[PDB]
């Protein structure tokens, strides 16, 4: 009711996650409605088939009679929505870490959960440096000196950790950063370099 | 009279923002009152553990 | 029949140029450099049938104006601006205001019907047509 | 609670009037779901004024000048196109009689007169505007 | 802020033009109503 | 989030009724940033004002 009545989320993107997110929000409690613009486009980019993009939501919700048929659809796609929200309050991912992943994260088996909390662990390793390293991999400049500076390492440990199913020097995607944690633990568990 | 029209819009604004901030900062206050308890809760757990 | 005036397909129509008008000439530079329409008043001394309107049409030729503004109608043809009160204190725009005198305007003073009817007697009879532009000089 | 009863009522009175000075009645601003008994009604005052405000800048955009015509209508004219006309069509009307639904009826005289044969769409040319509305009738 | 009577009324139709006088019989509305030669009607309207 | 659209409109408004009553049409006044996402829009109806 609250999305059918109101202003109707304007039908060009970029604007229909940001009027349909503090609402979203609020039946999610989410921290911020930024937040919840992110969920919204991240389960857009990956989600189980036959769940609807959140322009076929809009468009099923913005409807003359909502049939009894394209109603559970519509309730599947909230629980899917609220399935997204378990796997950031799990993880409990920040903000920051959520718009990174928001741009096409698989999530919705275990081999992509491991990832997921494999890049979420080198996040929390960035600490309180975490906001220029998403930052710059948000941007196409993420590059192993900012890294190693944010990681409190050196560059030639970093450099030899991505030669280990090598990516060296482009790095570029969020994918490429969850395979540092396993490498940097097992060269910290035997004190040698990757 | 346009100005004076818009000046009340834009007073109007500020009200929405008074408020709004006001009701942000008090749903933290909530959250952060209910994550005190819960943490209360597992944390006498343990004490008669 | 004759579309783009400046008797042109069924109604008869005025245009002139402002510029023409030399509007500017007729006060020094030294008072201001600018000078807008305020208001604009027609005066069309004819002989009326008694009890009779006169349907009129005056308009802007420019489009720099908000939506109304551009056009005016006319009821009877003595000191008549197109509006029923003359009230200056309303928050609404007079009809032709802020119009620069300078140009880019056929002074359009429409006259719908002005084929062989009781309209016809009046615009033969109309020796004149006498208008009142109020401009200000800021 | 039975004070958003008024104000909603108050919206919809100025919808009303919104949809009687513009002549737009498809589109709607005062729209439902400004009070939530999840909330207890709290914030039904946020939804409703920016209801009004959406529609007060709908007016604010509609709004403008506009063309004003008085049409002087010599009823003895349309009157002669009945070749009845009144001079003769007065006068000789003397009698008692009694008859409603008029158009000395019963007791007292009444006239008629449809303004679609007034011919008022003709007095000007449909270039200037597609909508014509009555503002004030002086006899 | 009152509307003005027969205002927004649109030109085009649905309106017998009432014009009612009461007392039509005679009195002294009598010769005034013969007398009445002519009812002149001055309808304001707007082209938006 | 939608009531500041009405509002940012009305002050465009009134800047261009400024313009029209004064033909001074290079200067502006109502400018953009009222709206910043960072504060979720707070504080607009100050900058506007």
């Amino acid at each position: 009711d609250l999305l059918r009545n109101g202003g109707i989320d304007k039908t060009n993107t970029k604007t229909l996650y940001t009027t349909m997110a503090p609402v979203i929000t609020a039946a999610m409690q989410l921290d911020i409605t930024e937040s919840g613009e992110a969920l919204l486009r991240w389960l857009d980019n990956n989600h189980p088939a036959g769940i609807l993009t959140t322009s076929e939501a809009r468009k099923l919700i913005i409807k003359k009679g909502q049939t009894a048929g394209d109603k559970e659809k519509l309730a599947a796609w909230c629980q899917a929505l609220a399935q997204r929200v378990l796997v950031i309050r799990t993880f409990t991912l920040s903000n920051a870490e959520l718009q990174t992943l928001s741009q096409g994260a698989p999530a919705g088996t275990i081999t992509e959960l491991y990832n997921i909390s494999d890049f979420h662990n080198l996040i929390n390793r960035c600490g309180e440096q975490a906001g220029t390293v998403l930052d710059a991999l948000q941007s196409g400049t993420l590059t192993v000196k900012i890294l190693a500076q944010a990681l409190n390492l050196s560059e030639e440990v970093i450099t030899q950790a991505l030669t280990l199913a090598g990516q060296k020097p482009e790095l570029t995607t969020w994918a490429q950063l969850a395979v540092l944690p396993p490498r940097l633990d097992l060269a910290d568990t035997l004190h040698i370099t990757p | 009279q346009a100005l004076d029209s818009a000046r009340s819009l834009t007073g109007q604004l500020m009200q929405f923002g008074s408020t709004l901030l006001g009701l942000i900062e008090r749903r933290d206050a909530e959250a952060m009152s209910e994550l005190l308890q819960n943490q209360a809760g597992e944390l006498m757990l343990s004490s008669l553990r | 029949g004759s579309g783009n005036i400046p008797t042109a397909d069924n109604q008869l129509h005025a245009a002139f140029n402002l510029k023409a008008l030399n509007i500017k000439d007729d006060y020094p530079e030294a008072l201001g450099t600018t000078r807008r329409i305020k208001q604009i008043s027609v005066t069309l001394p004819a002989l009326v049938e008694p009890y009779q309107d006169m349907r009129a049409i005056f308009r802007y030729g420019g489009n720099s104006l908000p939506a109304g503004c551009k056009a005016i109608a006319l009821s009877h043809g003595i000191n008549d601006d197109g509006l029923f009160r003359l009230d200056f204190n309303d928050g609404r725009w007079l009809p032709f205001e802020g119009i620069p005198v300078d140009d880019d305007n056929s002074l359009t003073l429409s006259f719908p019907d002005a084929t062989g009817e009781k309209q016809k007697p009046l615009l033969l009879s109309l020796t004149d047509i006498i208008i009142h532009i109020r401009y200000t000089i800021c | 609670y039975r004070f958003y009863d008024l104000t909603a009522a108050r919206c919809m009175m100025a919808e009303k009037a919104y949809a009687w000075q513009t002549n737009d009645t498809a589109t709607r601003y005062i729209k439902s779901g400004a009070w939530q008994s999840n909330n207890a009604g709290l914030m039904a005052g946020e939804s409703l004024l920016l209801n009004l405000a959406e529609m007060e800048q709908a007016w604010l955009k509609r709004d403008s000048r506009s063309l004003e015509v008085t049409r002087t209508v010599s009823l003895a004219a349309v009157y002669r196109t009945d070749n009845v006309t009144l001079a003769e069509g007065i006068a000789d009307l003397l009698k008692g009689n009694g008859s409603g639904n008029i158009p000395t009826a019963d007791n007292q005289l009444h006239a008629a007169f449809n303004l679609k044969a007034l011919n008022i769409k003709d007095d000007y040319p449909e270039a200037l505007g597609t909508t014509r509305r009555i503002k004030q009738i002086s006899v």
